[PDB]
């Protein structure tokens, strides 16, 4: 058979008769506007379908044609700089080929451009009748100035090279390589199709040991990530869950960035497509944007809800491209919530049975082969290069209790849990990550780095965890007995961690200082947040009893030059380098001998 | 481009329970197609068909299904979706929850039919908003600005003044130193509430471009869905294809989800907390993010939609889902409401996203950053230390908290507490604000730097 | 003298801008009558019978 | 301040129920320009039906688009009284197209027993074999529909067009 | 309660067809 006939349809789920032949997860389109849907049950004769576009008008006599082929994404030039909805139609030319501000709904637009030209230039050591595998760079197109995308074959095939296009401008549809393998040639070109379902194949993976330098002071010392690693970003409305992602995408140290809306605002895609073309940095002494490595995968609140579930499993595909070129991915999924808001309502219209809180039984299976694609890796092909995904993916729990099937099922999965909490948004401190509930697994992977570049920062974050909790056992000591009745080493713990909770945690985004943190400037200031806490220890606990001493009421009125060192640190542009760290040793001084007197 | 084939009736029902009529050999049902309804004894219900399999389709009508028959009644299939007549006349006048003239006056000339789902804005031509409105209020204009093009909802409960400061925002909502046409939708409000809104457009002479649509109590509960859908398609018309500037006020919010909530559990739908519907986060969006500019057109539409938290949560199904789509919030608090502060505006979980595009140089001046930051901060560790002098004494305190006492009977009362008809603007909010800041000593205000502080402490 | 200005305001434009309002598109109903006519009824005898689609 | 805040205020609403009547006033005119336009469609209508040759050609499709929109193995047509002899030849004639296009076959016959009402102006009123559905297909009906999408043309074409579009 | 509604209501689609 060759195609379908619509027998009911109820809200985004469409049941079609005269339909045998037909597979699971199959790409069909139902209709006589021809809606993209995906076949997620069959019963005999009739398929059920749930649909990535709005039903509303579907009636019996539609037909559903089948393509024999799952939901695929086109991969090749013209991807960065660009913004994607859920099933991978361009947004910028979807208003430009029908010049309104909606989307028909019906539009079958080439993913990427089959008119726009690009300089393609060979593998230069890849000679005819070389012997050739699945997943190595046949050739080199300079999409911009900053990315080098980096043409590979397919991993499904294999041959002899016959035919290699010289070095010209060539099309998205041009045949540039052509490859013998039984005797029998098949042709390529500069774009491939690769189903996104299906885990992209590569040769070994590898752990993870270089750091993901988000900016963010909390972020970097006391919860770090990896590159490679796995993110997960819970906390209720108004927390900051989009400026984690926004600082993230613009200062990082990820070669290309991804950024998947997923039912996220409309005017937070708007937000990121203004002011990602004006921030430009440095990478060999040129200035170019960062919108020239950023790609959009937009699929809004008010966008039909199955193209929330293609728009996670599209941009993983991006992910998972640009990883095999040896570039070092980051992945923004937000909301993963949204995500899972959708195979609630699907598997609703199905009479599925829900587990807790509505839900289906396979929503922990879908967010473990979501989160499993991630990690530095080696990748097929003879130039032998490596590359890494990292997947930061924001969970929107309801009421900001983290005690929800979304958000527990999420930290059985990923080693890196950034907890937001909204009594730290309640009052203006952010980032909001609550220090207390926040952990990570990547320690005992990241301290073979942190004994080669910075050689004194894995001390200090063991003790700079255990004054701040020293803080929160002490804080309930005083909102019930009260502040006079403590000791003198407890005083000086309140404040040194409400300095730090001041100074090293608090962290204004959109002022021109502390928009990005280097990791020299966070160990820096740190490290004499800490060696106060430690004179301060000694001028306690050595003179301890016997002399007229010490007590600390004396420290905080002599030391107010002092300690309005330490509160400014945080105010060393990136206008001076060397400079900070001598200010780092130059305030630690006036701490050496401030003691002796 | 027209319909002209007879509409076919059917007098074929097999099933009615609940609000849904199950129709059988329908030849070709069509999925959100509107119906009609004739009862035997001869009044006329409207339907819209929320399931067909095969030749059955089950629809649901509006005024529910009390007296339909089995054998007399006869549904006529009208062939296309629910479309509204919309027009530049549909402005001035006062319509019900479905589609109906109230003030004794004709139906609307429908320049075009609109869908009343509408579709969705393609995020690439849709314009950031930037431009700030001044609403008058320094809680609003000062703490938590709204921007032309933002959604924005009134957290509010039963009792609280959210109507009286509904309308005040209407009367003075200007651009920060050509009206805006305000689209009003009353939903499940009491007869009382519909003749404060309609004896208060009818007072400030802005009744020649209201489009005030309300839907009391008595009326139905399936007629509340489709009553937003109407009021935000009239100022999507009047927005983007008509070129004006549109303020959409939506109450009650908490009457749409209630009334969401009934027709979702007739349907035995999967629920979600506190038996609301699992689709209630995209049914709540489909109605919010229809706002916002776009590129091509210079008008805009704006949304405050009131909605009332069930006893006093903000951790309930409706304020949490409206705050995970919109772009910041306004909570009138009830604690502020007995102390007699006429908007009761908690300033602390009050947030707007989209203010800080729209403060600066260029949109009102230097310190609106910088003073909006250090009010909230006084604000934040005055309240904290408000609940220590309850627990412990009045006097025991730090020395540099009894500041903090003396910033907040002196914020709740001059910063936040106005009057019903008072319109500050941005400049006297700011000038306000810096008067509550001079009580403070300059080293204590530490979330703004010391460059501002020379141009503005002193004084 | 508030009470007396205020019924100036009344027959002043109730009679001048509401009545001219109405032989103002009196005049534009008529002269565009016949050619809507003419449109509409032919629409009436274009009776054409598809069947579905489907 | 009592004595004066009230009458400005019961004025100001005064003057803003005489915009209120005003436009009310030239909106519903604006009804009966249109209820008339439709009100002499009718009687134009009638004077198609009056002539035979225009009407049967018109009878012969309007018989069998309500044919092929029903689709039943078994229909009754059911008539004005005058227009009797005329359906009879527009149903005979109606029926081997029917067997071009679809390949069922009909099994029409037309009602004596309960005919449309003398005010109907003309058209016809198909039904299938159970009497349950029903195709509407008369004059009356016709021109309704016909008027309901064209809404939009019978106002800019007929009054002014708005001068603010898109 | 709805996990337990949704089994009565298959269990009537069964019987119905046997
Ligand atoms: N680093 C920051 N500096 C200043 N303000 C911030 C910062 N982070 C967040 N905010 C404030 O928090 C508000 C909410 O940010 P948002 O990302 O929208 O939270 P969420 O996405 O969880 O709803 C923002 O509008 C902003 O005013
Ligand atoms: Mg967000």
């Amino acid at each position: 058979s060759t195609f379908g006939y619509v027998h009911g349809v109820s809200g985004p789920v469409v049941t079609a008769c005269d339909m045998a032949g037909a597979a699971m997860y199959e790409l069909v389109r139902v209709g006589h506007s021809e809606l993209v849907g995906e076949i997620i049950r069959l019963e005999g004769d009739m398929a059920t379908i749930q649909v990535y576009e709005e039903t509303s008008g579907v009636s019996v006599g539609d037909p559903v044609l089948r393509t024999g082929k799952p939901l695929s994404v086109e991969l090749g030039p013209g991807i960065m700089g660009a913004i994607f909805d859920g099933i991978q139609r361009p947004l910028s030319d979807i208003s430009s080929q029908t010049q309104s501000i909606y989307i028909p709904r019906g539009v079958n637009v080439s993913a990427l451009s089959r008119d726009v030209k690009w300089d393609f230039t060979p593998c230069k050591n890849l000679r005819v009748g070389s012997h050739i595998t699945g997943g190595d760079i046949y050739g080199i197109v300079n999409e911009n100035s900053l990315i080098k995308h980096k043409i590979m074959l397919p991993p499904r095939n294999r041959g002899t090279v016959t035919y290699i296009a010289p070095p010209g401008n060539y099309d998205t549809s041009d045949v540039v390589l052509e490859l013998e393998f039984e005797g029998i040639k098949e042709k390529f070109s500069m774009v491939q199709v690769w189903p996104v379902r299906q885990v992209r194949p590569v040769t070994e993976k590898l752990p993870a040991n270089h750091p993901l330098l988000t900016g963010q002071r909390v972020l970097d010392a006391l919860f770090p990530c990896v590159q490679g690693g796995t993110t997960a970003i819970p906390g209720a409305f108004g927390c900051g869950k989009t400026v984690i992602s926004q600082s993230l995408s613009k200062y990082s140290n990820s070669d290309v960035i991804i950024y998947v809306g997923c039912g996220e605002r409309g005017n937070e895609m708007s937000e990121v497509l203004r002011d990602f073309p004006e921030l430009t940095m440095e990478v060999d002494g040129k200035v170019e944007s960062i919108m020239k490595r950023t790609a959009l995968v937009a699929n809004t609140s008010n966008m039909p809800v199955a193209a929330r579930e293609a728009s996670i499993y599209t941009g993983i595909t991006l992910s998972e491209y640009f990883r095999d070129m040896g570039y070092h991915v980051s992945m923004m999924a937000d909301s993963t919530s949204r995500w899972a808001e959708a195979l609630r309502e699907i598997s609703g219209r199905l009479a599925e049975m829900p587990a807790d809180s509505g839900y289906p039984a396979y929503l922990g299976a879908r967010l473990a082969s979501f989160y499993e694609r991630a990690g530095r890796v080696k990748c097929l092909g003879n130039p032998e290069r490596e590359g890494s995904v990292s997947i930061v993916g924001a969970v929107s729990p309801p009421g900001g209790d983290f005690s929800d099937p979304v958000t527990s099922a999420t930290l059985g999965i990923v080693q890196v849990f950034w907890g937001l909490d909204k009594k730290l948004a309640q009052r203006k401190h952010f980032p909001s990550v609550n220090w207390l509930i926040s952990y990570s697994k990547y320690m005992r992977a990241l301290d073979e780095y942190y004994d080669k570049h910075f050689t004194e920062f894995v001390p200090l974050r063991t003790k700079a965890k255990e004054i701040l909790q020293e803080e929160e056992d002490l804080a309930e000591i005083v909102q019930l007995v009260g502040k006079a009745s403590l000791a003198e080493t407890d005083k000086i713990t309140l404040e040194v961690a409400k300095l730090i909770k001041d100074d090293f945690l608090q962290q204004n985004g959109y002022t021109p200082y502390d928009r990005f943190c280097p990791f020299y400037k966070t160990v820096g200031m740190l490290s004499n947040m800490i060696a106060f806490y430690d004179m301060a220890r000694r001028a306690v606990e050595t003179t301890a009893q016997s002399d007229n001493k010490i007590t600390w009421s004396i420290i905080r009125e002599h030391m107010g030059e002092i300690l309005y060192k330490l509160s400014s640190m945080k105010f060393k542009d990136p206008v001076k380098d060397g400079e900070a760290k001598i200010k780092a040793d130059y305030a630690q001084l006036l701490e050496d001998m401030q003691n002796a007197f | 481009n027209y319909l002209s084939q007879p509409r076919l009736t059917y007098k074929t029902v097999s099933g009615v329970n609940g609000p849904l009529v199950i129709l059988d050999h329908v030849k070709f049902p069509r999925y959100a197609e509107i119906v009609h309804l004739t009862l035997p004894d001869g009044t006329k219900r409207s339907g819209q068909v929320l399931e067909v399999s095969g030749s059955k389709a089950v629809v649901q009508v509006f005024e529910g299904t009390s007296g339909i028959d089995a054998k007399k009644t006869s549904c006529e299939f009208t062939g296309d979706i629910l479309r509204t007549p919309v027009s530049e006349d549909m402005l001035g006048r006062v319509f019900n929850g479905s589609g109906k003239p109230i003030d004794r006056g004709p139906v609307v000339l429908a320049e075009d039919f609109l869908d009343i789902m509408g579709q969705p804005i393609n995020p690439q031509c849709r314009i950031y908003p930037e431009e700030m409105i001044q609403t008058g209020i320094s809680a609003i204009d000062g703490m938590n600005s709204i921007a032309r093009g933002q959604k924005i909802p009134i957290f509010s409960a039963a009792g609280l003044p959210h109507n009286e400061i509904a309308a005040q925002i209407c009367r003075q909502a200007g651009l920060v130193k050509e009206n805006f046409a305000i689209v009003f939708a009353a939903m499940g409000v009491n007869m009382e509430t519909a003749r404060f809104f309609k004896s208060d457009f009818e007072e400030n002479g802005s009744m020649d471009n209201v489009c005030l649509f309300l839907n009391l109590a008595n009326d139905p509960t399936i007629e509340r869905i489709i009553t937003p859908r109407l009021a935000l398609t009239t100022a999507e018309f009047l927005a983007y294809q008509c070129e004006k500037h549109v303020l959409v006020i939506l109450t009650d919010m908490s009457s749409y989800a209630e009334a969401l909530r009934e027709v979702s559990a007739a349907r035995e739908e999967v629920p979600g907390r506190r038996g609301f519907p699992g689709y209630m986060y995209t049914d709540l969006a489909t109605i919010y993010e229809r706002a916002g500019r776009v590129e091509g057109r210079n008008g805009s539409i704006t949304q405050i939609p009131i909605l009332t938290m069930p006893n006093d949560d903000i951790t309930h199904p409706i304020p949490d889902l409206t705050g995970y789509i919109t772009e910041g919030q306004i909570y009138v608090d009830r604690q502020l409401h007995n102390r007699q502060i006429y908007p009761p505006i908690n300033v602390l979980p009050s947030l707007s996203r989209l203010m800080k595009s729209a403060i600066g140089e260029g949109m009102t001046r230097k310190d609106h950053a910088d003073v909006s930051n250090q009010l909230y901060a006084c604000y934040a560790i005055g309240k904290d230390v408000q609940a220590m002098k309850a627990v412990v004494g009045e006097e025991a305190l730090t020395s540099d908290d009894l500041l903090y006492l003396e910033f907040l009977q002196k914020f709740e009362r001059n910063f936040i507490a106005q009057g019903p008809y008072e319109n500050r603007t941005v400049y006297e909010t700011l000038d306000i604000g810096w008067q509550l800041l001079r009580i403070f000593p300059k080293e204590m205000l530490k979330r703004i730097p010391q460059s501002t502080l020379s141009e503005f402490y002193p004084r | 003298q508030a009470a007396m200005g205020s019924q100036g305001n009344l027959s002043a434009e109730v009679e001048q801008a509401t009545r001219r309002q109405v032989q103002g598109m009196q005049s534009s109903q008529q002269r565009n009558r016949e050619r809507v006519l003419a449109q509409l009824l032919g629409m009436v005898c274009d009776v054409r019978p598809q069947v579905h689609p489907n | 301040e009592k004595k004066e805040k009230q009458i400005e205020q019961q004025k100001k609403i005064q003057m803003s129920n005489l915009m209120n009547q005003a436009r009310l006033k030239v909106l519903r005119a604006r009804d009966d320009l249109i209820t008339d336009l439709l009100n002499e469609a009718k009687q134009r209508l009638s004077k198609v039906v009056k002539d035979t040759t225009r009407y049967q050609v018109l009878l012969d499709g309007l018989v069998l688009q309500g044919l092929y929109q029903l689709l039943e193995p078994r229909m009754i047509v059911r008539c004005r009284k005058q227009d009797f002899p005329l359906v009879k030849a527009a149903v005979q004639k109606a029926i081997p197209v029917y067997k071009v296009a679809t390949k069922r076959d009909v099994d029409v016959q037309i009602d004596q027993e309960a005919y449309l009402p003398e005010e109907i102006a003309g058209g016809v009123e198909i039904y299938n074999g159970d009497r349950k559905i029903k195709v509407s297909n008369t004059l009356e009906s016709r021109l309704d529909l016909i008027a309901q999408q064209m809404m939009p043309e019978v106002r800019g074409a007929l009054f002014g067009a708005n001068a603010n579009r898109k | 309660f709805y996990r337990l509604k949704k089994i009565q209501e298959k269990k009537k689609i069964l019987k119905e067809k046997s």
